């Protein structure tokens, strides 16, 4: 293998313990240690999740009763389970405010590159993990996610041939499938670790907690001048997490989400497809599925968003060719009188006000798409929400098109503004 | 195979579609200026069409929230829009190009007073938040008008063109990073670039330019078509100068001043052939010499030089005084 | 960069900073006759140089650019036009017609090699080139290479093409 | 605790930034060679053979 | 956003529409 | 040639000490004379943090914590400046507020009005009369 | 062609191609169907002129048709 | 002093080419420079074979494989002095049985001897007359 050059640091116990009693952090704000507090969220879904596996017995038929009783019979087996699914939501919450923090200060620059994409993919393994994880619950919400899950799966090879049986045997939860999710499931939660672990110490090459190239060069010594900060900025969201939750929950509630959850595989048979819901984190795709009732264009989708999500540095970024890079442009050849546009160069973060506007627009569709289950029951009988659809559409092309970020506009009013300005000054 | 005379090539390649391909003397890739050709695009959207008409339009609206703003914003923090356009913070923070550039070509306080002028305000901002920057860094601040900073930038970037961009030859390529992710494994760089299946060879003669029209054109007057020597054309000149002073606040002159037409004018016509004596010879030699100045790359007096060190072992790395007669 | 240029085997020296000198000899005689290359180099360099040639000799079995061949081509008609001294053109003369009885004129020859093609090359590569013996020899500082100074799998996998520059590209 | 991490954190960086810079003006026959024939990049490895060639 | 508060829906969870399920909860306070 | 670079080239050399104990006879080579080999990230580990940085004639000046406040510069003035005029004028909204209220309130109502249009169709559908 | 493709894409030659025919003729004999002129050298001619800037140019008449040989001289 | 050694020593320094981009201008430097480093493992692989080997006016040859027997020497005499005596009498014995007959012997002679005397007294226990 004469095309891998290396890598950029050798992850061995001596030189990993000499990096980190050596790096150096400059200063910095709450919304550029959104990543920490993922990698915490990681490590204690890895204790708890250890001390669950210890507990959960992998026959869908005695899950259930194994979990209810064992949280009587054992102390802490119960706030182990609660810690764990909390660490789920909190660990999404993290991770999809470190992506926007990231998209916000355009760090799809080549320099990025690697720290980038060992982040994504990251993320992208979060995924897989997450969705094992709801497979173990042995629900309603269990099955429904499994079934789509294979049938995603099953899309790919036109229905033809069982090719999923080696994971989703049957299509169903039963003792096989179960085992193996289960595994993979813990596997994959602590190769996770790892993959955290690389993504650090890449991005660590080019760190900024704000765009603005700030002059300083002293920086704060990481063991405890920065970890400290780290820790109590992680005690401060959760202490508003925790009022949130407080008062945005009350204690009894009507019509909550968990009730799609009361059914057990095997005890119960009837599904009340009436009211089938994920988890907020998984809703989004649910959503899309339900708007875009084709299967493999909503399939195209969700894989194109993951996708387009990674690759990222490669359509926006410099590419290498220092701006010299010629895009391709419907309609703005007729008024440049060129079949290409060289691309703009200045695309600053906190000084213009388009990128924030795209950006904030990006970010409220990403929210409004989170935000409800769009109800397929009547939802296309009754012409559907625009705004779900509008949402969409905008987070499909912001993340792809470089129109809506790098646009031109800027670079040619500031040329203009140059040459009016010189030339009057000569 | 070869990519010319593939099949597609041979049936829409041809001489009846004027597609054929031309092969004429070798020439440098990357053979358009990009300043120029920004200077020229930027000229063809606002000044002409349609689309010069919706251009002219939104100019308050671009003004207030494209330049002002960043305008506003580089003042609170005691900068100006060089800071933040000569040389951008990606490339001042984390940038191997401009990196090797500035260390082959550039002497060394180009960039230091850059990184200088942020730390000023870093080093307040990040101890205490929403630092906004005192009124006598703010002065020399506005001190410097945009009418230096874009002949600073376009220096920089023609030099950046003519010396590096100008002896550089793109490859098709691998994934640059060396990383064992299947994604990034199959990175494939060179297909899906406009330049690499626009011209097959070094030789091939260039399809689509700037005509030299355009290019005339564009080195014009920005603000419209008129004529400075008819008073009426001076007017209406006059007038959107004026307006445009107006929009943007230190592009050519202070905010609370107006600007000296006649040395404009005065300047025009020492440029070009039109001459006359209309114009006081104090002006003349007042713009003569200003125009000198502007011009004049600053040297070194070779005057006031600090000391130079020729250090010395100390007194306890050295022998003892005394010295006797050996034998 | 090395990577700029039309000569495959020029690619490969340019990377080795130590390899100095390389030249491909072909000498013909009645009966027989040896095509091969001559490394030069520092011995750390060693494999590099030893399996280096023919790797890329084999290679043109398999593919060979245009742009090679029209190297080779253009280099050819010059060298052609170069014989200009009396005295190497009067040996040239007198090999030709005591190994052919005929003085061979420089059209001739220019119509035989242009006519090459790709295909052409990549067949008689694989005639005389592919997957065939060697005779190797290494004088000097042989530390590193006695652990394969034997004519083993490493040895006899090198002449074929992308199959066998394991060792080359390491180190 | 929120006052401690304050008093750890906030202030103990608000401190660290108490620095006074001077800069002066070095007029010696020494060139800063240093500047121009210098520099390490750790990445260098994937920007070698790959870009700006 | 605002989810109707007479759809049948509590704050915005779709299905339960033929069933009585504010009662004690939303309105009214058990 | 016989000659270390062939006699027509010249070779940035260098036998490391690495691999090798001893520099003569039977004394050890220093234990860091591999950090003699500049530039290189197996060297050490400080190698990762290589930003571009030079000065001529700089000189800084830091003071130990002892002997500064513990928490400087904390409420200069009253809540009014520190507070109200600061955190919340200079801080969330000169840098927060001021970039995001118009995209956001602009989602924010378009959200809102669909959803309300949606659940209005939904009243339809369910109610009649 | 579609038979030069073929015989291409399996390594195998092509027995009716003319190309293959010229490239595997007999060394002791001429090739079938190509024959170059004869040709004698003439005699060299040298000849200088001055351009009106100051460059001057000398050139030689080829003696016998060989390649072109072309050179710029400094007296820096 | 100002000099490199500070006057007292000569320090062995080298500029690694490692974590460099460009030798010069905007040319690249070789892809393979590090290797000239010498007497490091971290340069390549190779370097692992570190046994100790120094020869002068040596000369091997080694033949092709596809010059020669693919089963050589084999039954070269007669099929008792190939087997009978060179593998059974030369390779077995000479090399392995010659070397444990003995200590073997001793031992399986004296764990017959306890195990038949364990085995008696288990009989005692179990059976009476
Ligand atoms: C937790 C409990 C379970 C533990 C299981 C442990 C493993 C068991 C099997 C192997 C046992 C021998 C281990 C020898 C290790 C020698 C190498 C070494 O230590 O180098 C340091 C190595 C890093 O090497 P590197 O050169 O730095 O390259 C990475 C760079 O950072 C570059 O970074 P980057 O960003 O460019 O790349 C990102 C990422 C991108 O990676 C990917 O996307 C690829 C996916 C991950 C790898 C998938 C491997 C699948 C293997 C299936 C095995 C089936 C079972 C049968 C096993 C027996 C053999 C058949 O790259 C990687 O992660 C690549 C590193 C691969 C690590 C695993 C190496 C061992 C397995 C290799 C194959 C088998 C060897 C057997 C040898 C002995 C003979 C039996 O670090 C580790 O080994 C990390 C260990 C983490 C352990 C946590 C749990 C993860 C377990 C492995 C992954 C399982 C994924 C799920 C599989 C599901 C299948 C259905
Ligand atoms: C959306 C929601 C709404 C919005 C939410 C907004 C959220 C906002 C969050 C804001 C977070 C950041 C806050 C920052 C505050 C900054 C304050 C400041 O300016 O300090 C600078 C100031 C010095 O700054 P400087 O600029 O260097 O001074 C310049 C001076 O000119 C020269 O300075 P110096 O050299 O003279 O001073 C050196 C310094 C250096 O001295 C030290 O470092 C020694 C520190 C010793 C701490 C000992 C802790 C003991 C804790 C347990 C106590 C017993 C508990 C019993 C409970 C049951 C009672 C029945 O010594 C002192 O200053 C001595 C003063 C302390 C006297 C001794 C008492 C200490 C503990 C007091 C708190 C505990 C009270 C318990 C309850 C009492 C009954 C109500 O720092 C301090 O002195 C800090 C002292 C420690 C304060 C801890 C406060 C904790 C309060 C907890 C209890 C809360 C009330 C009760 C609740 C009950 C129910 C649970
Ligand atoms: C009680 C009364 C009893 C009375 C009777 C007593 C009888 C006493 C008998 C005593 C026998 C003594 C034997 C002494 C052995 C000495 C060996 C020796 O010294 O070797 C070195 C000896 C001499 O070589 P050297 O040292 O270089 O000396 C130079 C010589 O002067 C000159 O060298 P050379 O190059 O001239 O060597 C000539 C040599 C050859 O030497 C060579 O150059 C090597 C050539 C190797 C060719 C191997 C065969 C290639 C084809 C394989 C099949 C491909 C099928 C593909 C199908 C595709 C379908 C899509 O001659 C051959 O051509 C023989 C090759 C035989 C190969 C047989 C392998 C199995 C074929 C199975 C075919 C199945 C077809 C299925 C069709 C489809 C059905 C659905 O070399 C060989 O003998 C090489 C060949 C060895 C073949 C061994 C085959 C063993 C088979 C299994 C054991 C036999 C019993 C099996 C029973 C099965 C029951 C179920
Ligand atoms: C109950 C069930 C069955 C249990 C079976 C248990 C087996 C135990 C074996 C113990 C010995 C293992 C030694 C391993 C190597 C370490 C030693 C070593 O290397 O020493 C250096 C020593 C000297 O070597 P060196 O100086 O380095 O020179 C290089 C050699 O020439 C390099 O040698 P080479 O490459 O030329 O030779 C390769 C070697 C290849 O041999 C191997 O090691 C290969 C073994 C393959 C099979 C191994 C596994 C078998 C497992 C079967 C049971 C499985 C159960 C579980 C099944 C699944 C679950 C239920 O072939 C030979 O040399 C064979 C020579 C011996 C043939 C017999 C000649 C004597 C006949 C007359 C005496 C008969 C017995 C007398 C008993 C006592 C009363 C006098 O090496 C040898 O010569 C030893 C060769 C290997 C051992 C030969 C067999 C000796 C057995 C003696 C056992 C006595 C125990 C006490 C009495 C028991 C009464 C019942
Ligand atoms: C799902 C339906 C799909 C439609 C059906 C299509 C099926 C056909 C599948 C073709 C792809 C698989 C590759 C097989 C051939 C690859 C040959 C190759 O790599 O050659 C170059 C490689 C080059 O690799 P190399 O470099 O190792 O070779 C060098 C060897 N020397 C130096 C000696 C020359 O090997 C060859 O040169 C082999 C040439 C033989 C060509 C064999 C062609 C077989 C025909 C394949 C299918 C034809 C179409 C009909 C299919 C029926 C469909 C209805
Ligand atoms: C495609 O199909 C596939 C899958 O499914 C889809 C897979 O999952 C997989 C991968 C998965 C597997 C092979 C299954 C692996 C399962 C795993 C890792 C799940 C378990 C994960 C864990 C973290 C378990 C942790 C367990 C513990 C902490 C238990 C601690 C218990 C003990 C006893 C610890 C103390 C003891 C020791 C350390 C032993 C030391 C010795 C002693 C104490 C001696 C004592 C005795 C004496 C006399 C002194 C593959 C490869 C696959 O192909
Ligand atoms: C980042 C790491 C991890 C993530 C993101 C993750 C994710 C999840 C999720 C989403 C669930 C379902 C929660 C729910 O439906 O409410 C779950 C359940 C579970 N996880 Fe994980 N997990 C991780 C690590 C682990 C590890 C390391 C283990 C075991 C070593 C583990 C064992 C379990 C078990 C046993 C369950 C089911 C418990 C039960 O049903 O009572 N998890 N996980
Ligand atoms: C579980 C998933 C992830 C973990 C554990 C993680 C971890 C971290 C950590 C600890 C940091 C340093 C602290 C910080 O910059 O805030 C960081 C920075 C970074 N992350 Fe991640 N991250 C994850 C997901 C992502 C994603 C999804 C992306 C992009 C899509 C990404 C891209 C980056 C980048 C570019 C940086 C460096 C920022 C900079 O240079 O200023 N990461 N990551």
């Amino acid at each position: 293998m004469e095309w891998n050059k290396g890598t950029y640091m050798s992850t061995s116990i001596k030189k990993i313990v000499q990096y980190f009693s050596v790096m150096t952090v400059s200063f910095h704000d709450i919304n550029s240690l959104f990543g920490f507090f993922t990698f915490l969220t990681i490590a204690s879904q890895l204790v708890s999740g250890t001390m669950l596996a210890f507990s959960l017995v992998p026959e869908p038929m005695l899950i259930p009763m194994v979990r209810e009783e064992e949280d009587v019979e054992d102390l802490y087996t119960d706030d182990f389970f609660w810690l764990h699914e909390r660490g789920v939501d909190m660990l999404f919450i993290f991770s999809y405010f470190h992506l926007f923090r990231k998209i916000y200060l355009n760090n799809f620059e080549y320099e990025q590159e690697a720290a980038w994409k060992s982040g994504v993919f990251t993320f992208l393994l979060f995924q897989v993990v997450v969705f094992l994880g709801l497979v173990l619950c042995c629900t309603h919400l269990s099955d429904i996610t499994l079934a789509i899950a294979a049938n995603l799966y099953d899309t790919f090879f036109a229905g033809k041939g069982k090719f999923y049986w080696w994971i989703f045997t049957s299509k169903e939860l039963n003792t096989d499938t179960i085992i193996r999710l289960a595994y993979l499931h813990y596997v994959l939660a602590f190769f996770l670790a790892y993959l955290g672990l690389i993504h650090g110490v890449d991005m660590h090459y080019d760190w900024k907690n704000e765009s603005s190239m700030d002059g300083l060069e002293t920086e704060m010594i990481w063991f405890d001048e920065a970890l400290s900060n780290e820790l109590g900025a992680m005690i401060e969201i959760i202490l508003i997490v925790m009022i949130v939750c407080f008062f945005m929950y009350p204690e009894p509630e009507a019509l909550s989400y968990e009730f799609f959850m009361w059914g057990d595989i095997g005890f119960i048979n009837d599904v009340r497809f009436l009211s089938v819901a994920p988890h907020w984190y998984f809703r989004p795709f649910m959503a899309w599925l339900t708007v875009c009732p084709f299967h493999k264009i909503g399939l195209f989708g969700l894989i194109y968003y993951f996708f387009i999500l990674f690759y990222q540095p490669v359509i926006h970024g410099t590419n290498e060719q220092n701006n010299y890079t010629k895009r391709n442009v419907a309609f703005v050849s007729f008024f440049i009188n060129r079949s290409d546009i060289m691309t703009p160069k200045y695309h600053s973060v906190e000084d213009n006000l388009l990128h924030q506007i795209t950006f904030w627009l990006f970010l409220c569709s990403a929210l409004y798409v989170t935000s409800y289950l769009p109800y397929g029951r009547f939802y296309n009988r009754i012409n559907g929400n625009y705004g779900t659809l509008w949402s969409f559409m905008y987070i499909f092309f912001y993340l792809g098109n470089s129109f809506l970020r790098r646009p031109l506009i800027t670079e040619l009013y500031l040329f203009n503004a140059f040459v009016k300005s010189k030339f009057l000054k000569k | 195979v070869r990519l010319e005379k593939i099949l597609w090539e041979q049936l829409v390649n041809v001489k009846a579609f004027s597609r054929q391909r031309v092969i004429g003397a070798p020439s440098k890739w990357y053979n358009e200026n990009r300043t120029e050709w920004f200077k020229v695009a930027q000229h063809n959207a606002f000044n002409t069409g349609f689309s010069g008409v919706i251009l002219r339009a939104l100019e308050p609206l671009l003004a207030k929230f494209i330049y002002r703003w960043r305008l506003d914003i580089a003042h609170q923090r005691g900068l100006t829009l060089e800071d933040s356009l000569l040389f951008m913070d990606r490339e001042l923070r984390r940038c191997y190009f401009f990196e090797t550039v500035a260390r082959q070509n550039l002497h060394p306080y180009t960039v230091l007073f850059m990184k200088k002028r942020r730390a000023r305000y870093y080093k307040v901002e990040r101890g205490l938040r929403g630092f906004y920057v005192p009124d006598w860094v703010r002065k020399e601040a506005e001190e410097r008008q945009l009418s230096e900073t874009v002949d600073n930038i376009f220096n920089w970037e023609n030099f950046v063109y003519r010396e590096y961009m100008s002896d550089m030859t793109p490859i098709g390529r691998w994934t640059s990073l060396s990383k064992i992710t299947p994604l990034d494994m199959f990175q494939y760089y060179g297909l899906f670039r406009n330049e690499a299946w626009d011209r097959f060879f070094y030789n091939e003669a260039f399809y689509e330019s700037y005509s030299e029209k355009e290019k005339q054109e564009a080195n014009g007057n920005p603000f419209g078509k008129f004529n400075l020597q008819t008073a009426d054309g001076r007017a209406q000149f006059e007038k959107e100068v004026n307006t445009f002073i107006e929009r943007y606040p230190f592009a050519v002159t202070k905010p609370g001043q107006k600007f000296d037409f006649t040395r404009f004018y005065a300047l025009e016509d020492l440029a070009n052939k039109r001459d006359t004596s209309k114009y006081d010879p104090a002006l003349l030699e007042s713009v003569k010499n200003e125009l000198k100045q502007s011009a004049a790359l600053p040297a070194d007096n070779g005057a006031n030089k600090t000391k130079k060190s020729k250090p010395i072992l100390p007194d306890w790395l050295q022998p003892k005084f005394g010295k006797a007669f050996q034998a | 960069t090395s990577d700029r240029q039309y000569s495959l085997i020029h690619k490969e020296l340019g990377n080795l900073p130590d390899v100095t000198i390389h030249k491909t000899h072909y000498l013909p005689y009645s009966d027989t006759g040896l095509f091969g290359s001559y490394f030069y180099g520092n011995e750390i360099f060693g494999n590099q140089m030893l399996f280096l040639s023919q790797m890329i000799l084999s290679e043109y079995a398999s593919y060979i650019n245009q742009a090679e061949i029209y190297r080779a081509r253009a280099k050819y008609f010059n060298e052609l036009l170069a014989e200009q001294n009396s005295a190497d053109i009067a040996s040239s003369i007198a090999t030709q017609v005591t190994y052919l009885n005929r003085r061979v004129p420089r059209s001739e020859v220019a119509k035989r090699i242009s006519s090459l093609d790709s295909g052409l090359i990549n067949r008689a590569a694989t005639r005389w080139f592919w997957d065939k013996e060697l005779a190797i020899v290494t004088w000097g500082p042989s530390h590193g290479l006695i652990a394969g100074s034997h004519y083993n799998r490493s040895i006899k996998r090198s002449t074929l093409g992308w199959y066998g520059n394991t060792h080359y590209y390491i180190v | 605790i929120l006052p401690f991490k304050y008093f750890k954190t906030k202030a103990y960086y608000r401190n660290l930034l108490s620095l006074r810079w001077e800069m002066y003006a070095v007029r010696d026959g020494v060139y800063y060679n240093h500047f121009k024939y210098g520099g390490y990049n750790s990445r260098a490895y994937q920007f070698r053979g790959y870009f700006w060639a | 956003f605002i989810y109707r508060d007479d759809i049948g829906a509590f704050w915005g969870i779709k299905g339960y529409e033929e069933l009585v399920t504010e009662v004690g909860t939303h309105k009214g306070h058990n | 040639m016989n000659v270390t670079g062939a006699g027509l080239t010249h070779v940035k050399d260098f036998h490391s000490d690495e691999m090798r104990v001893f520099r003569g006879g039977l004394r050890h080579i220093a234990d860091k004379q591999g950090n003699l080999i500049y530039g290189s990230v197996n060297s050490s580990v400080r190698y990762y943090h290589d930003k571009m940085s030079y000065e001529r004639g700089f000189i800084q000046h830091s003071r130990s914590p002892s002997n500064q406040f513990i928490n400087f510069h904390f409420m200069l003035g009253g809540f009014r400046t520190y507070v109200l005029e600061r955190f919340f004028k200079q801080v969330w909204y000169r840098r927060n507020i001021r970039t995001f209220w118009f995209p956001v309130l602009i989602s924010y109502t378009s959200g809102c009005i669909t959803m309300r249009m949606y659940d209005n169709n939904c009243y339809d559908y369910f109610y009649f009369s | 062609s579609v038979r030069k493709a073929f015989y291409d894409f399996i390594y195998k030659d092509d027995k009716s191609a003319e190309t293959y025919k010229v490239t595997t003729a007999d060394p002791r004999t001429p090739v079938q169907g190509f024959r170059g002129q004869t040709a004698e050298d003439v005699a060299a001619k040298y000849e200088v002129t001055k351009l009106a800037n100051g460059v001057t140019i000398i050139t030689e008449s080829q003696t016998f048709p060989s390649q072109v040989d072309m050179g710029i001289l400094l007296d820096v």
